[PDB]
């Protein structure tokens, strides 16, 4: 709804409200699309950034602000 | 009819198809039903130009065809076909022949998704990373192809992979305005 | 997990060792043909535990062999997808972990090792350790693998391992 | 088609027995003194040599008393066979760990039970 896109793959925004976003200590997002394109290959890094990640380490986080999901990630380990 | 039924037909009829094809819908517009004969004088066409391009929108079925029999002043028998423009079908063969590429293009993404890495460069043949181990020969230590006894690469996969997807990526952002015109028709 | 099973398998007996011993050369000839074998469909036999029964040897005609239907339990192992299992790393190299599952042998790509490794090929020994030194997986040690998935040929099982999931890795 | 994590398996492998690598180290022992006896016939296959090697250094179980506790224990437990083996196999220290490493696990008893049924089952575990 206010989120205008991903910078991966922006057309579940516009296809769906249902999908939600998937979050990486990379702090940046990703979707549930990309998630099956980094299972095939090169699941141990973020497709632009490079920041080497393990596996998918995806989780559901509907947040629109990547830094609010990571520092609410941060807020329960910490 | 409203506005918005005539902008959404124009738009996605100048968009993925010929004037001729925008030409005729715009007569089907201006006027709700114009006979085959009539359009074929106006438009100057050939009967199979216009008949090929009254097959298309048949084909799509954004138009609508009745026949009309009468007898003419002089006694012969005659038989006008009188074509209409049918919106519900339009804008309903449109959303599905939008929401069928998300389908075709997120078959796309499947396929950058299962296109095979790996390939022989000798034959041109690809192999799936499965199978690559399959063929993999321990006395070599690498890959290689069993047609060919040859060396299989597996770097050029990544080539296709982009390219493709920069297509699909600038599909979405360039069909929104449809999408808007739609949620702006759906009633 | 190791599976302990009736199997079915037909002894073509040769018309020689008809007569007497006959039935202990089958016993005989079942374990030389099954013992040291492996099948997709059951994967490696690691031994016949016993025969649950030899059926009715039907001669075979025009070939004269006689095939005998036997139902004998034994012990085999197959690895499924999506299961952790302990293992041995049998050898070390910069493209991946070579690993061992009692009969079956398992692979870890580089891809599916986990961030915080990094092979050191100046080690005598070929090792992956981490960047703080905490775990190191080399040749010949404990450790635990998520089968990513199975594949058969040549009558051999070799499965995908991961360690990127949490517990996995040495143990 | 068969998914340990979602626990499917085919119909070959419902009617089958899950057993313990102390338990099929005790199997293979016995075909050893079986091939070890009876000499000058056929050698065992290395086979039978790389599954000994491996299910002897993964017994959890010495003692012959030790595994019929523990399969006799675990039976009065409202637990699968399949998950019976896990547990008994591979023995987690904790009852987060049972979870983590098996996912079907979750739900079928407390965590004071799960825990329990761990601690019981590493005071039945022979340390050497
Ligand atoms: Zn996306
Ligand atoms: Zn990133
Ligand atoms: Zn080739």
């Amino acid at each position: 709804m206010d989120d205008q896109g991903c910078p991966r793959c922006k057309t579940t925004k516009y296809r769906n409200p249902s999908l939600k976003l998937m979050v990486n200590v990379c702090g940046h997002t990703l979707c549930e699309s990309c998630v099956d394109l980094l299972f095939v290959r090169g699941a141990g890094n973020c497709p632009e950034c490079g920041t080497p990640l393990r596996k998918s380490n995806f989780r559901v986080q509907l947040f629109e602000d990547p830094t609010v999901d990571k520092e609410v990630e941060i807020r329960k380990k910490v | 009819v409203p506005a918005a039924l005539k902008r959404l037909a124009k738009y996605v009829i100048r968009g993925f198809y010929g004037i001729e094809h925008a030409l005729a819908l715009d007569i089907l517009i201006r006027n709700s039903c114009v006979k085959e004969e009539d359009m074929l004088e106006l438009l100057k066409f050939d009967r199979k130009q216009l008949r090929s391009v009254l097959n298309n929108l048949k084909g799509d079925k954004f138009i609508k065809c009745r026949m009309r029999v009468e007898t003419a002043a002089d006694g012969k028998t005659t038989r006008h076909n009188y074509y209409f423009i049918n919106y519900r079908t339009l804008v309903n063969v449109v959303k599905y022949k939008l929401d069928h590429m998300r389908r075709r293009i997120e078959t796309d993404e499947r396929d950058s998704t299962n296109r095979a890495s790996f390939k022989c460069p000798v034959c041109s043949s690809t192999f799936t990373d499965l199978e690559a181990n399959q063929l993999f020969d321990p006395m070599t230590g690498t890959f290689r192809c069993t047609f060919c006894h040859t060396e299989v690469e597996e770097d050029e996969s990544a080539m296709p992979k982009k390219d493709a997807r920069t297509l699909l990526a600038r599909f979405n952002e360039q069909i929104e305005p449809i999408y808007a015109l739609l949620r702006e028709t759906e009633d | 997990m190791f599976y302990h099973i009736s199997l079915e398998h037909e002894i073509l007996l040769h018309p020689r060792y008809f007569g007497p011993n006959l039935l202990n050369t089958v016993k005989q000839k079942l374990f030389t043909e099954v013992e040291g074998t492996c099948t997709g469909k059951y994967g490696f036999v690691i031994a016949v535990t016993t025969i649950d029964n030899i059926g009715a040897g039907v001669i075979q005609p025009g070939r004269g062999f006689v095939l005998y239907p036997v139902k004998y339990k034994a012990i085999v192992f197959r690895p499924f997808k999506g299961e952790v299992v302990d293992a041995v790393v049998t050898q070390v190299n910069k493209v991946g972990l070579f690993t061992e599952i009692g009969p079956m042998s398992c692979f870890i790509s580089r891809h599916s090792i986990p961030s915080e490794m990094e092979f050191d090929p100046n080690s005598n020994p070929p090792c992956y350790k981490t960047m703080d030194e905490d775990i190191v997986i080399q040749q010949d040690d404990e450790i635990r693998l998520k089968i990513v998935g199975t594949r058969v040929d040549k009558n051999d099982i070799f499965a995908i391992g991961s360690l990127m999931d949490d517990y996995l890795g040495l143990v | 088609e068969e998914d340990a994590s979602q626990l499917i398996f085919p119909k070959e492998f419902e009617t089958a027995e899950t057993l313990l690598n102390s338990e099929v180290h005790m199997l293979l022992e016995h075909r050893k003194q079986q091939n070890e006896s009876a000499e000058d016939e056929q050698e065992l296959s290395e086979v039978f040599m790389k599954t000994l090697n491996y299910t002897a250094r993964f017994s959890r179980f010495k003692n012959r008393e030790t595994i019929a506790s523990v399969r006799s224990l675990l039976l009065q437990k409202k637990l699968h066979k399949f998950e019976l083996a896990c547990l008994a196999n591979l023995c987690p220290e904790t009852a987060e760990e049972s979870k983590a490493l098996i996912p079907s696990l979750e739900g079928r008893f407390e965590d004071e039970e799960l825990q329990q049924i761990l601690d019981d089952i590493q005071t039945k575990r022979s340390f050497q």
